[PDB]
């Protein structure tokens, strides 16, 4: 937006193995889950009509926002993405009731998340 | 929307 960025030259944003890994491996596969479809759209607040979302939920994020910072090389490595990825899941659990479809989906979505994360390069290699 | 997207 006009203020907070998704890409910035002065701000470090190198390409490491972990970074490129989670981008194409983790979130892109999370994306391919047919239950991850309600997370295909970022919280624009207006588009999805979520005005009080920005009041209750701390960091209104999803999967399109995470991948946006990833493809724009916002961080240095995927370790920084572990923050936004973590919030996207909790956000759904908090705003939505545990009996909601989106919650039921998020629970299953989380499986492939940790699945690919456990297989992450535990050493890291800057490209 | 938010509320059972089935």
């Amino acid at each position: 937006p006009l203020g907070s960025e998704v890409s910035n030259p002065s701000k470090p944003g190198r390409k490491t193995n972990q970074l490129q890994y989670m981008q194409n491996v983790v979130v892109k596969t999370l994306w391919k889950h047919q239950f991850a479809w309600p997370f295909y759209q970022p919280v624009d607040a207006i588009k999805l009509n979520l005005p009080d979302y920005h009041k209750i939920i701390k960091n209104p994020m999803d999967m399109g926002t995470i991948k946006k910072r990833l493809e724009n090389n916002y961080y240095w490595s995927a370790s920084e993405c572990m923050q936004d990825f973590n919030t996207m899941f909790t956000n759904c659990y908090i705003y939505n009731k545990p009996t909601d479809d989106i919650v039921l989906m998020a629970q299953a979505l989380e499986k492939i998340f940790l699945q690919k994360v456990a297989q992450m390069p535990q050493e890291e290699v800057e490209l | 929307g938010k509320g059972k997207k089935k």
